[PDB]
């Protein structure tokens, strides 16, 4: 979900 | 969406004694450089975190302040500083996209949260006093200062701000991630990623840096670099  | 209206929604306070969960130390993972300051895994997707705090009942107003025991006592500078979530909050729309750490008199966060756009608090438009796209971080109140360097050798501790949930004090043992340029230093671990902007504390209960320079690697194994206080008050030093 990436989340970054 | 708005990319010009980002509210601070407090997740926790910066003090590492939440749950001291053991982990860290993972195989040196490959990661593909992008836009100089960012990376992904070849062609990676992205999702909003989503957040709830920051009510619409006078959500704009002007500045009602988030640090109120009683109604706003004309103080105009009261700050409930700690581990924040950066939600992109349009005055008619709420969507969390990152995190940021406000402590002492300085708010250090990340640039890729949206467009390095303006923050807000009770409609007080918190516009950055510094933004570096190359490392991909931001500073408000001056440069990133607090005096908090993680000492490379020991475990790095992260208040992993779980999406729309409580923080998680995690003892992460360090690791590395190799680009086409070369290997860089980080926390490389196979585990659920926190929000990019979670506080990096050292095991002595001091330090206050920032977690989020990387991605979900392999198939979810979060790799992000360990950032720390590098700047100053603004023109004045760190302290001396």
């Amino acid at each position: 979900l990436k989340r970054x | 969406g708005s990319a010009a209206d980002l509210e601070l929604e407090r997740a926790a306070d910066v003090k590492w004694e939440d749950q001291a969960e053991i982990s860290g130390s993972s195989p040196i993972l490959s990661i593909t450089i992008s836009e100089d300051g960012s990376m992904s895994i070849k062609n990676e997707e992205e999702e909003q975190t989503l957040g709830g705090g920051g009510s619409g009942g006078g959500g704009e107003f002007a500045g009602v302040l988030w640090d109120v025991p009683s109604p706003p006592p004309v103080g105009k500078a009261e700050l409930e500083d700690g581990a924040y979530r950066i939600k992109q909050k349009g005055i008619l729309g709420y969507s969390q996209i990152g995190a940021g750490v406000y402590k002492e008199g300085t708010f250090h966060t990340m640039w890729h949260v949206t467009r390095g756009a303006v923050l807000m608090h009770k409609g007080k438009r918190i516009e950055p006093s510094w933004a570096d796209v190359k490392k991909d971080l931001i500073s408000y109140g001056g440069g990133w200062k607090l005096e908090g360097e993680w000492k490379e050798g020991e475990e790095v501790q992260v208040l992993a701000l779980e999406p729309g949930k409580n923080p998680r004090a995690v003892q992460t043992k360090p690791g590395l991630f190799k680009t086409n340029a070369g290997t860089i230093g980080a926390v490389s671990l196979d585990f659920s990623p926190g929000t990019s902007g979670s506080p990096i504390i050292d095991k002595k209960g001091k330090v206050v840096g920032l977690y989020g320079n990387g991605v979900v690697t392999r198939s979810g194994a979060y790799v992000s670099a360990i950032a720390q206080t590098e700047k100053s008050i603004e023109d004045n030093p760190e302290i001396e």
